[PDB]
């Protein structure tokens, strides 16, 4: 440890004493690395612990147990559940590598040299050696690079993963033609963000999503090695700040963007977050309303398309403002859906008149049935209704777990943006400690 | 008559926003 | 609408254009610090 | 076909563009508000330093 | 009447406080413990 | 006065007015129980569904 | 569940994802045992 | 009361423990902490 | 092979409580890491050890 | 001089002698915000009624249309629209695009737009006068409340017809539709923001108090107390030994700040604190996650139920429940 | 008033805090103030400006 | 598109291009009448498109002569009758009918009259039968309430639900009875092989009463129309 005195900083900003010592610091990140798989394989075995395999999983309270499910470990046709033992295996293979990471974070915060510049020169940096910081960037992109090919390899070799929109329910399946033209990929990169379009929670087939993965697979090897071998432009030179700070509000900016994007795509992607592991969307389980009570009238024989509601627009069926044959009422809102349940029942036309009165599965309707009761509207008791719904039944959505967690931890480090890029850029300068009271700017200024 | 009424008030009080930006007393330092 | 859709294209990118260029321009030495 | 017009909130073009003029406005409004910013790089000093940033 | 509540303690405290209407003296540190 | 005379002009504030009127309707058949008052189902306003 | 050979762990693997919330109250025990230097 | 629900307590008892147990040995043998 | 198995891993975990509080107690005492260097290389070794004894056996039950 | 057509315009910009401040944040939030400005007049005195809900019953919003100051509003963009992007082009004509939410969707893509970057510009100036440049973080505390009633709970609901109406009346139906969807009374975040501004009041009277209550006797009685200080002065106007001393025998001597520096930031911590669970509180509900939920929680033996006053708020939001989008639900949940 | 007070709480709360003097030479900026001090701890005509 | 143009496409192919709001025009058929063949064909697949609304406008001028003044659509693009079906029975002189009673015989349309004020109506040409010769198919239709019979009024008023309160205009008549408009169709072109014949229409309802509070309005209606026969 350390004292305020020789610093300048209290016990409570005391991380910030280990900028400059650059072996403490790396312990300080390994300990971290260490908590992080350490939650993970905690919180697996403690998932499956809890796991009644018979009941669907996203009504059990579970988000770890669908990310594996959906690599297609375990899993059968339909969103069932053949052999809880790859769940067990991953959960314990975090927890007794986590102690690997828990050692080396725990050596070198303590008794490895605090400072790895000159006895250990190949780990040793200043933070403006701007070429020492593109390596330690370049080397860092072929571990996030090779670890896309991780997905990739086993899409393609390794059995596949859960393919939601296989014919009959979705079932486990190697995509063995992974769609890589440039055209398509980056289609969806500069598509616009609103409804309609999507911006990339819009990906609809696992043949893209792995297809994508080739792509950022190869280019974070080629950009890699190319920050290995260049320095950064005197353009670059011109336009950053060149601190220690800075490169951590750099990535503050990015990582708060990330978190909306995965706030958003939990919420609306049910191809990449398949709805019989994470429940259903909150617009798939608004359309599966209206497609379960118009099956409530083909029971009683009146006519869906002239059932006319009490506007005059259409109990069941209207029309879209695009033209198109959609459900009607409030989820008017909700016509931009597409799921495998429903996808076999549209037309050119949208959905087909002739098509919804004469083919229509049986098992679409179950899956259709699960899916109105379970709308992921809660409550933070978990009660699970509307807000004036009683204490009867224990339901709350993954969905809207990931979505609010997400979005509160994706707000604070753009929070941690605004903090760090302006002290960092204050402090660059100069000025980070206060106003000089001898030779200051605004006394050397014209009034007004 | 009142739809007029309510448009003097509002643009009257954007008025003394405009004349206590650019027209305020200015502050003498010392 | 399209000349209007054509006109908006224009303004946006005109002052997006002058904020990534204008940060472009050695903006971290346009301070009252002195070193 | 009561009227005319866009038909393109749905179709996920890329940037918005539907007309290639859009596409050369995009770009030739860029390349000239590039081309004022590389003719005016001889005033914001010359950085081709081994490092010469606002650093720390 | 609940206006002249307001009325009464700001007349009410000024003539406890007339002394120091205008802004307290100059040295009044006597009463550190 | 323009609202009860049309049912085309509607505001917010209309659309508020109805909704005040759902909370006394409602709520006050527990909130004042020295009233002794009791509400058939039909008496209290709704919408649909 | 857990494995059958596994099975009488199940009391001490429901502790387990507490443990990461120990850590920052340790960091506060810690300051106040040099006290608050 | 159950024998899982004790045993559970007795093991958050252990972990809550070995705590500040790290803290208590190095204040009173070392002095490095 | 269940008891076996069972007697191991409670084997583990008994290790493992000595490697979470006594390893920062040998790093954080004056000399105390060039003192018992052998002794925490036996402590670790041997939950090394175990952790693949209890792993291999887990195909026989 | 030998100076570019380029650098005399970057000269200026950042040009701190001008009279309002413009920076590279200010290039593109003045012509965001003059156009959300200018619309927003018009479409309050002026626009035709307005489908709010796709049930083409148009509501009333402009002050020429038999509006006052109170039920004026600019309405929502319609249900039927959803969260397509609906510019003013895609509308075949001007009047389709106003009968369908035109003016609502156009003003709060710039608004939002522009009160990023007055968060920005006020980071810009205190970069170009020495100042220390956390004023930003601090007005991020409502750019979080707004962007959550305007953007973030339209996604969660998926239409920009349960936003927030640009009107006093027309915000009042938003507090009221809420609370009934979503019960925001028993959340915590609402909570913390409720203390939020009871405390952040609370420090502004007490603090603002004491401040008067130990000025320095420099002036007359006929003149006002505010002519002892001139401006830009160097010694200090108030007694802070005296505020602290007086401050420690009302409550307790360890319930006070004897650091000034420690107490504005106290003052600056807790509403901007507060403000962030608030604004997190309607992001968190926009995803559906209400909030407390008592209903028939206190039972006794025999099976009956007790009420609470949780059922008492039940009943208050029952009958807001079926009376909201009177014409809209077709089925028995409210599912949108 | 409770929205105007609120926001005046975190105006001169951040102002104050941002227009301090250099008076120290830790980062800890709370450490530089001795309150029987004659001068004043902010600048007045900084946070005018601003 | 003709029809199969139309029937290649897939759902993502076609959603948000307005292409769906369209009837299949014909390029290949007999356009002098040929076939005249005889006896029962199954009116299938026979969807409607209109082009221009024009409205009975008692005038602001002040002479009593009538006209039809050209409109402003409000709503998008929810105008397109679909998938109406039955039989069309043909004869051998030239006399033929048609009967349809199903599918999407009714669609919701608001439009505006300069002056600013607006005009709605639900455009239905639902159980119609018209009779007569390849030329003209003129008869009757019903057209339904526009509302419904629970709709509620800004102030909770109505027929099937409300409560109440000179003013019994407002609330005591609110009318769920169905009036009756006319439309006249025309046969263009045939196809003797695919079973498929496009033609002209032009139709004629009444708009809307607010329930029996202003007396309402009559619409032209022109367009072009398609109907399939296997
Ligand atoms: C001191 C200061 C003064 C006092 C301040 C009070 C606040 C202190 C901190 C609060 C934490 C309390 C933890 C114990 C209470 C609790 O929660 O205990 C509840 C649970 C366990 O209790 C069980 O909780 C279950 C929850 O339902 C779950 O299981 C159900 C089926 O059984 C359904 O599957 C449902 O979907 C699923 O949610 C059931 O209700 C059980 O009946 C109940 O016994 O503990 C837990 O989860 C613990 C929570 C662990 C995860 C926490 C992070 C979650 C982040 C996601 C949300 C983002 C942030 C919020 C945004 C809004
Ligand atoms: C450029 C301007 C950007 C402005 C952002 C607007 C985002 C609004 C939105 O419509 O966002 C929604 C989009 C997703 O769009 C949705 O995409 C969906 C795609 O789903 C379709 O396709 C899917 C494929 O699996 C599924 O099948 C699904 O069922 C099917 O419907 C639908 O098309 C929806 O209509 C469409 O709205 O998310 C995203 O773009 C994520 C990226 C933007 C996240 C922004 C969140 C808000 C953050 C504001 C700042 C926070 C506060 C900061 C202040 C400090
Ligand atoms: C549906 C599709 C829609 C498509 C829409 C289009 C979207 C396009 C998105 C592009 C986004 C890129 C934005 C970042 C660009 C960064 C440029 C930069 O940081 O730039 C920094 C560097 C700096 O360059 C250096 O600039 C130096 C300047 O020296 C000068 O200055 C020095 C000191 O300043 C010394 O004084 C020296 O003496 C003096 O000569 C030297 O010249 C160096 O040799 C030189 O390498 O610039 C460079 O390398 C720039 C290299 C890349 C240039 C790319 C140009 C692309 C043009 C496309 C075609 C446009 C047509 C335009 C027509 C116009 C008329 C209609
Ligand atoms: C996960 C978060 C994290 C991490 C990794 C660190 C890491 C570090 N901090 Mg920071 N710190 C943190 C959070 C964190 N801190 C928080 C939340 C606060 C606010 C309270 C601080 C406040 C703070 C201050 C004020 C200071 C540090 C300092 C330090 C460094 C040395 C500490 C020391 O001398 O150990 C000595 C401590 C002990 C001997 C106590 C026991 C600690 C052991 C490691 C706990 C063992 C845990 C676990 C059971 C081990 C498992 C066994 C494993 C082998 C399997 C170290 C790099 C110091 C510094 O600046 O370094 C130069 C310093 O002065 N920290
Ligand atoms: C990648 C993450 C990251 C990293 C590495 C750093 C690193 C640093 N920060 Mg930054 N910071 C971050 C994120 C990060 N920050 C975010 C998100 C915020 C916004 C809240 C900030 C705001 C911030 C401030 C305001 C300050 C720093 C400071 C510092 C320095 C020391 C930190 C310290 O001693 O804390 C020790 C840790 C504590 C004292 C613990 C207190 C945290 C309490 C317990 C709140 C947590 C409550 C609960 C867990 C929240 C649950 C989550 C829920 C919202 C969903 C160091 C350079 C300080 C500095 O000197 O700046 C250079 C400083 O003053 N940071
Ligand atoms: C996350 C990892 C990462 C990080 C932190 C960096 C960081 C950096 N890179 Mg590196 N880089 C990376 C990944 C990364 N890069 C990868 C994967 C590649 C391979 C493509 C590169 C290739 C690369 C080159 C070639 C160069 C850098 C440079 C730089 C530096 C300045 C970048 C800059 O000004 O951006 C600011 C951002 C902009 C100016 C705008 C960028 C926006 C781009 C163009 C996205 C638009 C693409 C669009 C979607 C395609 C349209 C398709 C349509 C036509 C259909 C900076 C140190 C530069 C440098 O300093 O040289 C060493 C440099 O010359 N990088
Ligand atoms: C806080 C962070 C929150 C998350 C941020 C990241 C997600 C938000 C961004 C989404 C992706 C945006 C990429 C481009 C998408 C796109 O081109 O859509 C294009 C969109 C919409 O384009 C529309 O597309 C439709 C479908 O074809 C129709 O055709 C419409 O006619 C067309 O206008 O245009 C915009 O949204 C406005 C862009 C202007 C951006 C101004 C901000 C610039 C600020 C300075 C930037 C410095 C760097
Ligand atoms: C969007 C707009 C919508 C419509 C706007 C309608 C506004 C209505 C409200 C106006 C509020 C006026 C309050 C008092 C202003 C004031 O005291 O200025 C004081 C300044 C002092 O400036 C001084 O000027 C001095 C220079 S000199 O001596 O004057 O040459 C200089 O020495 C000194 O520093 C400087 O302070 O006086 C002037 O210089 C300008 C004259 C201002 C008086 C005329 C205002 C009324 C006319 C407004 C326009 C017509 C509106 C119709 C109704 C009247
Ligand atoms: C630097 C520092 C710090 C930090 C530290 C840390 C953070 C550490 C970490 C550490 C870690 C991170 C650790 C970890 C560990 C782990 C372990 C040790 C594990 C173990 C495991 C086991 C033992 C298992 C078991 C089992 C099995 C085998 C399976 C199932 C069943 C059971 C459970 C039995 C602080 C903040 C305090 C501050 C000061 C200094
Ligand atoms: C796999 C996947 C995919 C793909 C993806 C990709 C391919 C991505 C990429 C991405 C990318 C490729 C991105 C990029 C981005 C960029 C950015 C984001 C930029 C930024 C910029 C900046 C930040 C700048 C700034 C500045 C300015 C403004 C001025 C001056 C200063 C500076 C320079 C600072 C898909 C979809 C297919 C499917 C799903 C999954
Ligand atoms: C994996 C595993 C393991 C391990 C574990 C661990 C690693 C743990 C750790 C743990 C820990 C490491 C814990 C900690 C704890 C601590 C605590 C719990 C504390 C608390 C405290 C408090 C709560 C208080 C605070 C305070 C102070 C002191 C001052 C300031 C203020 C206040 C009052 C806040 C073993 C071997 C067992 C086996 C089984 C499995
Ligand atoms: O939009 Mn304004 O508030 Ca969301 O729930 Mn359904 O939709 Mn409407 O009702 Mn309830
Ligand atoms: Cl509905
Ligand atoms: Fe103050």
């Amino acid at each position: 440890g350390r004292d305020q005195e020789t610093t300048g900083f209290a016990w409570w900003s005391g991380n910030a004493r280990l900028i400059n010592l650059s072996g403490k610091l790396l312990g300080a990140h390994v300990a971290h690395a260490g908590l992080i798989v350490f939650w993970a394989g905690a919180m697996n075995l403690f998932e499956v612990s809890h796991f009644v395999p018979e009941k669907p999983m996203y009504e059990q309270g579970l988000i770890l147990l669908p990310h594996i499910a959906t690599l297609g470990y375990g899993v059968g046709p339909g969103g069932e559940i053949i052999d809880t033992f790859p769940y067990f295996v991953s959960g314990v293979l975090h927890l007794i590598s986590s102690a690997v990471l828990g050692f080396g974070g725990v050596y070198h915060s303590l008794i490895g040299p605090e400072t790895l510049e000159e006895s250990y020169p190949f780990f040793g940096y200043v933070w403006k050696d701007k070429n020492k910081m593109t390596n330690i960037l370049g080397y860092h992109l072929i571990m996030l690079g090779l670890g896309a090919w991780l997905l990739v390899w086993k899409a393609m070799y390794f059995g596949g993963v859960y393919d939601t929109w296989a014919p009959g329910g979705g079932d486990v399946r190697v995509i063995t033609n992974p769609t890589t033209n440039a055209a398509v990929i980056f289609g969806y990169l500069v598509k616009s963000p609103f409804g309609g379009d999507g911006w990339i929670c819009s990906v609809d087939n696992m043949e893209d999503i792995i297809g994508g993965h080739i792509w950022i697979g190869t280019l974070e090897i080629l950009g890699g090695i190319w920050h290995i071998y260049t320095t950064p432009w005197p353009w670059a030179r011109r336009a950053f700040v060149w601190s220690g700070e800075a490169y951590l509000s750099y990535s503050l900016g990015a990582i708060g963007v990330m978190g909306f994007i995965a706030c958003c795509m939990s919420w609306f992607n049910n191809t990449a977050y398949p709805s019989e592991f994470y429940g259903p969307t909150g617009p798939e389980a608004s359309q599966s309303q209206a497609f379960t009570f118009l099956v409530r009238d083909q029971r009683l024989g009146a006519n869906v398309a002239s059932a006319q509601g009490p506007t005059g627009l259409g109990k069941y069926l209207m029309r879209s403002p695009t033209g198109e044959i959609i459900f009607g009422g409030e989820t008017m809102r909700f016509w931009d859906f597409r799921g495998p349940w429903l996808e076999p029942l549209r037309g050119p036309n949208g959905l087909d008149l002739n098509k919804l009165k004469n083919d229509i599965q049986p098992w679409q309707e179950r899956r259709a049935a699960e899916y109105m009761t379970h709308a992921p509207l809660g409550s933070l008791n978990s009660v699970g209704g509307v807000a004036t719904e009683i204490n009867a039944v224990n339901f709350v959505s993954p969905r809207s777990w990931l979505a609010c967690s997400h979005f509160c931890l994706g707000f604070f480090f753009f929070i941690g943006h605004l903090w760090h890029a302006g002290r960092a850029r204050a402090a660059a300068a100069g000025f980070e400690k206060g106003i000089d009271r001898f030779d200051e700017p605004v006394l050397s200024m014209r009034p007004l | 008559m009142e739809a007029l009424v309510y448009t003097f008030l509002l643009v009257g009080t954007l008025g003394i926003i405009f004349f206590s930006i650019f027209f305020r007393d200015p502050p003498r330092m010392i | 609408m399209l000349t209007l859709k054509i006109f908006v294209y224009t303004v946006v990118t005109f002052f997006v254009c002058l904020f990534i260029f204008g940060f472009l321009s050695n903006d971290p030495a346009r301070n009252p610090g002195k070193n | 076909l009561v009227d005319e017009r866009m038909n393109g909130d749905g179709t996920g073009r890329p940037f918005g563009v539907n007309d290639p003029v859009l596409g050369w406005v995009l770009l030739g409004v860029f390349g000239t508000m590039w081309a004022i910013w590389f003719i005016g790089q001889k005033d914001l000093g010359d950085f081709e330093d081994a490092d010469d940033g606002l650093k720390l | 009447a609940l206006l002249f509540f307001f009325g009464h303690i700001w007349h009410g405290a000024r003539t406890i406080f007339r002394d120091v209407f205008a802004g307290i003296d100059d040295d009044i540190n006597d009463q550190v413990e | 006065i323009r609202a009860a005379e049309d049912p085309e002009f509607e505001t917010f504030y209309t659309k508020n007015i109805l909704l005040n009127e759902g909370i006394r309707a409602w709520m006050a058949a527990q909130d004042q129980p020295h009233e002794r008052l009791v509400f058939p189902e039909e008496v209290l306003p709704r919408g649909n569904a | 569940k857990l494995p059958e050979a596994y099975a009488p762990f199940a009391p001490i693997v429901d502790v387990l994802p507490v443990i990461p919330v120990f850590f920052i109250l340790l960091a506060f025990v810690w300051q106040a045992a040099v006290s608050f230097r | 009361m159950n024998i899982e629900l004790a045993l559970t307590l007795v093991s958050l008892v252990l972990v809550v423990s070995a705590g500040p147990l790290v803290v208590v040995l190095l204040s009173a043998r070392g002095g490095n902490l | 092979m269940t008891s076996i198995l069972q007697v191991a891993l409670l084997a583990l975990i008994f290790v493992s409580f000595a490697l979470v509080v006594g390893v920062p107690v040998v790093f954080a005492t004056p000399n105390g890491w060039t003192d018992n260097k052998g002794a925490v290389f036996s402590g670790l070794s041997l939950w090394l050890l175990l952790v693949f004894v209890v792993g291999i056996l887990n195909s026989f039950v | 001089e030998n100076s570019s057509l380029w650098a005399r315009f970057c000269e200026w910009i950042t040009s701190t002698e001008n009279r309002l401040y413009i920076g590279w944040f200010g290039v593109i939030m003045i012509p965001c915000l003059l156009t959300a400005t200018s619309v927003f007049i018009i479409a309050f005195i002026a626009a035709p009624p307005v489908d709010i809900d796709g049930i083409r019953e148009p509501v009333s919003g402009s002050l020429l249309y038999g509006n006052n100051i109170i039920t004026g509003a600019v309405i929502p963009t319609s249900n039927a629209i959803g969260l397509h992007f609906y510019p003013i082009w895609e509308a075949a004509s001007l009047d389709e695009w106003l009968y369908n939410g035109g003016p609502y969707q156009l003003i709060v893509c710039h608004f939002l737009l522009g009160v990023y970057c007055y968060m920005g510009r006020e980071w810009e100036l205190s970069f170009r006068l020495g100042m220390r440049p956390w004023i930003a973080v601090a007005y991020s505390a409502p750019v979080a409340a707004a962007s959550a009633v305007f953007l973030v709970y339209p996604i969660g609901q998926g239409s920009f017809s349960d936003g927030m109406p640009l009107g006093i009346s027309g915000t009042f139906n938003f507090m009221i539709v809420f609370q009934a969807e979503h019960n925001i009374l028993m959340h915590p975040f609402h909570m913390l923001g409720v203390a939020g501004v009871f405390g952040g009041s609370l420090f502004s009277a007490m603090h603002g108090s004491l401040v008067t209550s130990s000025l320095i006797r420099e002036t007359t009685e006929n003149e006002s107390a505010n002519e002892g200080y001139r401006f830009g002065q160097e010694e200090e106007t108030y007694n802070i030994v005296a505020a602290h001393g007086y401050f420690g025998r009302l409550i307790f001597q360890y319930a006070s700040f004897n650091n000034s520096r420690s107490l504005h930031f106290f003052l600056a911590a807790w509403p901007v604190i507060g403000i962030w669970f608030t604004a997190l509180g309607l992001s968190t509900m926009a995803f559906n996650l209400n909030g407390f939920n008592f209903n028939q929680s206190v039972v006794d033996s025999q099976g009956r139920v007790l009420n609470t006053w949780a059922d008492i708020i039940n009943r208050a939001n029952l009958g807001m429940e079926v009376m909201h989008e009177r014409n809209a639900h077709n089925f028995p949940l409210d599912l949108a | 008033g409770v929205l105007g007070a609120a926001l005046l709480c975190a105006i001169h709360g951040a102002t104050v805090e941002n227009t301090l003097f250099e008076d120290g030479d830790g980062a800890n900026t709370f450490r530089a103030f001795n309150p029987t001090q004659a001068e004043e701890t902010y600048s007045m005509v900084t946070a005018n400006r601003f | 598109l003709t029809f199969d143009e139309i029937q290649g496409l897939t759902y993502l192919q076609v959603k948000g291009s307005g292409i769906a709001n369209t009837c299949p025009v014909l390029e290949s058929g007999t356009t002098n009448l040929k076939e005249l063949k005889a006896g029962s064909y199954k009116l299938e697949n026979f969807c409607i498109e209109p082009t221009s609304f024009t409205v009975k406008e008692e005038s602001q001028f002040k002479g009593g002569e009538t006209e039809f003044v050209k409109t402003k659509l409000m709503t998008r693009l929810t105008y397109t009758l679909d998938a109406m079906s039955g039989s069309f029975k043909v004869g051998s002189d030239g006399s033929a009918e048609l009967k349809e009673d199903d599918g999407i015989d009714y669609a919701a349309t608001t439009v505006q009259l300069p002056g600013g004020e607006r005009v709605a109506f639900l455009f239905t040409i639902k159980q119609f039968d018209g009779k007569g010769t390849l030329d003209g198919i003129k008869g009757d239709f019903l057209v339904p309430s526009y509302r419904g019979s629970s709709f509620l009024d800004p102030k909770g008023r109505g027929g099937s639900t409300g409560y109440d309160n000179e003013e019994l205009l407002k609330e005591n008549v609110k009318i769920t009875k169905a009036l009756k408009g006319s439309a006249v169709f025309s046969v263009a072109k045939v196809d003797p092989v695919t079973g498929e014949i496009a033609g002209v229409f032009e139709s004629i309802q009444p708009s809307d009463t607010d329930l029996g509070a202003k007396p309402p309005k009559d619409i032209k209606v022109t367009g072009l129309w398609y109907a399939q026969l296997k």
